[PDB]
């Protein structure tokens, strides 16, 4: 009988409760997100990774899920290595921050995919 | 002349020539006729009863325009593999309805024409709500998009959990329960839909001790969580005094029976949750005294309906493969009602006509009852992201406790998605794939060996 | 031990040992089970899922003490007549239960159970409450004393009556219908059920013009008048603003289609009728969607507990001789359950447990729906003075207008009563007694006339 | 893809090809436009700053479906004898609108496009109000049907008078006024559109003698007044 | 002043250019909420126009992607975003969700730049 | 009469209203903008900033960049009205978000005859 | 394209956006306040640099609006040194505070000028 542990247990949402990503698994979780024809766009976090709050307390409202968007949402994009390209730019520019690979659906506008593609030193 | 006496119903209330207008309510009711009675009266009587008339000629019919008024039986199809048993398709004007009721609806149409002495039976099946009146209902508080927005949750479905036993339980062994639950990978736990206030736990010691325990688990694991807390109450001010200390304490979302309780303060609730930003999950209770026959009654699609009318944020569309009854292609007819914004006839799946919603939000669909993680492949195929699927025995029951009993569904659920996203057939796979996270995931492994031979399997009563 | 796995029901919940506690709620369900299923196990999962148990084991049971709290099937019996048809008898812990709370109630005895796979069909025939569960609800705001007490009207049942069409007429036509009903000796007028408010007919419209045909109706007769005012709306605050105006009117009757309002929204304006000095006329709209069917829901005579628990007046009883469905013992076995303050068990009625209501009052049973002057005598002999009667189409079919056919009914009654009281015999004399009356009361001569040959007779679907 | 820079608002906003919806807000402008701006380009311009559009492209548009929620001209036709003078045809999706508030529906409408450089003038000369956007309001308290009714008046226009002078009177004397008005016929008098609260007569005392008055007048003639 | 005579048959337009109001009148107006002094004082901004954006496209974007947009213009520099003339409550956007987004991206944008922001 | 001002108004202390410019602007126009009203105003550039080629942090930057430079340059001493183009060229070279919205807008003006004319 | 940067990016206002102010550039300022016979005002701060909200959070409501006083303003001050000349001594007594120039307008009682003059080391 095992018991979950509670120290530095901390989780990203969608896929985080599955061992690591291999560079293969990240390359076809991008190519899922194009053959749907979602629209891919990367955010990056430096300060607060997880939500908090501090502003209000009210039902529904929460600080820390607005993240930064790196450059645009890359609209006609057709190529995963385009996607996988800016990751390591956003890495190189950003490397103490957690960055968040995500899919637009632009008919019905909900994010149809999300997921943290780095971690900064650790996590 | 205003000529008393009585008159067949057909003689007003059949016409076969008649084209329906888009503003109207159309109604697909199964009648099976008492000997002796043709269709043709049989459909007009409860087009009559349910609409304008009644037994006998009324000499008050001539102070209006009836022909503006009447609800009429403009179509008859004999329904193939029963014997004297019809489909009669019935018009409603709009002018019949009052605006934003559903409640109103519903007394029309389903009032008195099941009691008929000259019917044997009489089924429900489908309403054709028209746009016009669509958009006098508020629908949904939130919604699909938005709740995911609020709760910043994509890319899967919702994972929940009820707490058990169902009654007995203490408030702070609740609370106790809650955050083991959560803190293991589930996004929800929630009331059991028969836990409202009692001696053995009151309702405000129980909110109270779960909020605390809710955001215990919110702060060590990092992820949003919520815990639907139940405002199913006995009176209208007891209800509502629930909700307000539900907004008090800044939690995220509220449940409801809304068959128990009532469309008339579901509404009230509804509106509430819109004006104060809490999320809505709406239990069926009682709907299977309703809907489980197909010679009697009202099928589940028009209850699901009257829902998103109503306004809800999640409601119960059954498990297919668990413990509760449940056809695979008449589910997925009523989960496209509930959740997308056009959805065109399809008799295969029991939908007897095309439905427009006009941007009404759409409503998240929650699959419970008597499934375990081996159901997992086959939930996430049939119902996709969009949905939140419940573990209540599936989490309690498991032989580490409660967090570890969560991680095996979170497990089992994320494993499914990857393994789509990477293109594999659930259908085909289903079990290779759970057997495949189980060489990681001890959780899981101690689960699967737990449930392996349970399955529910049993004919079913509702059929197309 | 904590086993983990899944184990039969009826390990826990099959206890034909037990003897009940007199504040246990008792429940008498009709089960049919699936092939395969034995009705020790289809009992106790109705026991189970109905009070604290789910599918499969928990830790938790063992923080609380389950033998205290759960639900348990103590007595089966087969149904003679039919097949793999046996009738469970389950007991419930007071505990179980909120106070003062219908919904609370159904939630768990009704809630998940009718659609359990293991069950082809499940009817919930009849519940014993407990005089302790009784004694935590108003009750009716007034009831049958009280009433006759406010409106001065004994010795004989009261006199209603529905305007019609059901819909179609305006505010100002309403009213004038009303004063010409009231005028000829009716006592009571009503909104149909579906009558709230429409583009045709505004609410406040309707009550304003009604209130002024209703009053000159009582200055003209010398004899108190009422017309149901419809509160049924599609949320609280709207019933309530309606209930609010009635109150600044100052009439005395109010009504509300309690199943499609909901008990929730129900109880709060039983409990605002008592603080006014309001009565309140229920209305049964969509039961027979749930009670019609022998195999499958819920019976009628467990609605009707249930209104009087939560509240109201007068409710709906059904006429037997009407257009619509009810059987004659199975009736007169819940208007008692209805009026009195005990009934004994009485299995010819369709009464599984003896009930006893602790002083809670009495609820006036209404017969409505296609009854006429020939069905007086009969109506009369069924129900006693304890009953309104009413006449929809009976009245505002009769050839001369409303004044002449509320005429006839009065004088049909009171014949009928007069008759009654002389010691004459209303089952054997009844054709004879209105021949009479139609000697010196032409009203009565047209009215028979008409109806002379119109009765409605078809095989009844629910039987004992 | 995100181009950033200006194009002509008829290469998203003219659409001589749609065919209207059922639940689409339809409305007819007469357009006026300076010279040399075509008035495909003058039509599409309306549509665009009164829906979702502006002056230069924007990358937020790939974040929606601007084809679901843009406003439209779909025809255009010239006004007879008039000068460079067209009615030109916008339809609106039902969704721009909010429910029961005609605020709304006018600010997008004839919010800002009646200022455009671009155009010399325009008027606004008709509107489809879908039926589904109708039922979202309540409309007349109570309509021609209803006010018959409270008021027992049928088969006969009925008769008003606006007491005089607009201003000056005080709050006895024009109660006086109302009630020598209506006790010779008239069914209704009333407070001239200017009068409210001022130093010569406040609203409390106006009402309070206007009240006296008609009920004067109401019990002379047999007739139900108001004022 | 401009109540019934734009219309008389005997005028073929009219105009109101201006109009004198007295300060005897002036002073029984509240006014502005609190005017340019106060707005400054209360905003902590001087010396330099105050920088203001509307969000686009008009209609069409959802409360979430309305605050994102938000809280990237605050960012950059602009003092103040604003919901466009026609945003109040539809159904693409109810405005109590967009009121609480841009909330939370309004607030993220004030911390990150250490100057007062506003929408 | 040479500004439409018919009649001479006091205002007894009543508060000052904020005017805003608002419409079809962008960085170009800075410089005219800042004679033309002066601090006490509010600029508002809706597609001037989310149409800025590198998103809306970067547009933002852009418009605030240009406003900075001109208010500097005219506390300097320096003619908005003669020299605003120099002023938003020699902005641009330290500059590149402000560069890149320049290079979008550069040749976009909105000039025809007024209906309102004094 | 670029990214705008997210960590240490706080900005101070007015001029706060343009290269750093050169000793003229800093002088011209000074010139042009007190050409438009604005009087000039030194304020410090050593611990809150940036508004916050600790005691109140109602509209319109923030802290660390309010900076010290540098003396007294400088009232008929016509000689632009005399002002370089305070900041210079402020600087001495505080080189770990932050000091900013502003510009009174007496008659319409609102400051017309404000901008950071010095900063401590590290921002
Ligand atoms: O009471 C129960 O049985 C549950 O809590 C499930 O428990 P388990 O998770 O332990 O099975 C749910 O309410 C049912 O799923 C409702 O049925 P449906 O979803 O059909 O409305
Ligand atoms: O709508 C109707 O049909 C009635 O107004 C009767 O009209 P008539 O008097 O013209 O028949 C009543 O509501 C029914 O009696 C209700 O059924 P029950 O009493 O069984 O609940
Ligand atoms: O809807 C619009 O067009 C705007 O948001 C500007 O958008 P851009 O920034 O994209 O042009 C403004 O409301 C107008 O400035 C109003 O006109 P005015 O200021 O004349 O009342
Ligand atoms: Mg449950
Ligand atoms: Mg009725
Ligand atoms: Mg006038
Ligand atoms: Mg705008």
């Amino acid at each position: 009988m095992k018991v979950w542990p509670t120290q530095n247990m901390k989780r990203y949402e969608t896929l985080s409760y599955l061992p690591p990503l291999t560079t293969d698994q990240l390359a076809r979780q991008v190519d899922y997100l194009l053959n749907n024809k979602w629209v891919p766009c990367l955010e990056f976090e430096t300060d607060h990774g997880f939500v908090y709050r501090e502003h209000h307390n009210s039902p529904g409202y929460y600080d820390g899920r607005y993240w930064t968007m790196w450059k645009l949402p890359m609209f006609g994009c057709t190529d995963p290595a385009q996607v996988l390209n800016e990751l390591e730019e956003c890495k190189k520019e950003y490397p103490n921050a957690f960055i968040r690979i995500i899919g637009f659906d632009s008919n019905r506008q909900v994010q149809c995919v999300s997921f943290i593609a780095y971690k900064p030193a650790g996590y | 002349e205003f000529k008393a006496g009585v008159k067949d119903y057909k003689l007003t209330y059949y016409t076969p020539e008649y084209e329906t207008l888009d503003t109207d309510i159309l109604a697909a009711f199964r009648v099976s006729p008492q000997p002796g009675v043709p269709p043709e009266e049989a459909g007009a009587a409860v087009a009559a009863e349910s609409s304008t008339g009644t037994w006998t000629t009324v000499w008050t019919d001539g102070l209006t325009n009836l022909d503006r008024y009447k609800g009429r039986c403009y179509h008859i199809e004999p329904v193939a593999g029963e014997e004297n048993q019809y489909i009669c398709y019935v018009a409603y004007p709009l002018d019949l309805f009052e605006e934003g009721s559903v409640t109103n609806m519903f007394t029309s149409i389903v009032g008195n024409v099941f009691g008929f002495k000259a019917l044997r039976a009489l089924r429900l099946e489908d309403l054709r709500i028209p746009v016009a009146y669509v958009k006098t209902f508020q629908g949904p508080p939130h919604g699909i998009q938005v709740e995911r927005d609020k709760l910043n949750k994509y890319g899967r479905p919702l994972l929940g959990c009820t707490i058990k036993p169902k009654l007995g339980l203490s408030a702070k062994n609740y609370g106790r329960a809650v955050y083991e639950c959560l803190r293991g990978g589930l996004d929800f736990t929630k009331d059991d839909e028969n836990v409202n206030s009692q001696p053995f736990m009151r309702w405000r010691d129980r909110f109270l001790f779960c909020a605390e325990a809710l955001y215990k688990a919110q702060a060590e694991t990092g992820e949003i969580k919520g815990h639907y807390l139940n405002a199913t109450a006995g009176t209208c001010e007891d209800m509502m005094k629930r909700a307000v200390f539900a907004r008090e304490l800044g939690v995220p979302i509220v449940m409801h029976d809304y068959l128990t309780g009532g469309f008339t303060a579901n509404t009230t609730l509804s509106h509430y949750c819109r004006d104060n930003g809490l999320l809505l999950h709406i239990h069926r209770a009682m709907h299977a005294v309703i809907d489980r026959q197909k010679n009697h009654g009202m099928h589940f699609r028009v209850l699901a309906k009257a829902l998103r009318l109503s306004g809800g944020d999640h409601i119960h569309s059954g498990t297919v493969v668990g413990k509760l009854e449940g056809e695979r292609d008449i589910t997925l007819g009523f989960v496209d009602l509930l959740r997308d914004d056009y959805t065109e006839k399809d008799r295969s799946r029991g939908i007897y006509f095309t439905q427009s919603w006009v941007s009404t939000p759409g409503v998240l669909p929650v699959a419970s009852g008597g499934i375990h993680v081996w159901h997992m492949p086959a939930l996430t195929e049939i119902f996709g992201d969009d949905s939140v699927l419940q573990f209540g025995g599936g989490t309690l029951g498991h032989p580490w406790g409660n967090a570890p009993g969560a991680v095996a569904n979170r497990v089992a659920l994320e494993a499914c998605v990857q393994a789509r996203n990477e293109g594999r057939d659930l259908a085909r796979e289903g079990n290779t794939i759970i057997r495949e996270a189980t060489k990681w995931s001890p959780e899981l492994a101690a689960a699967c060996e737990v449930w392996k031979e349970i399955k529910f399997e049993f004919p079913a009563m509702d059929t197309v």
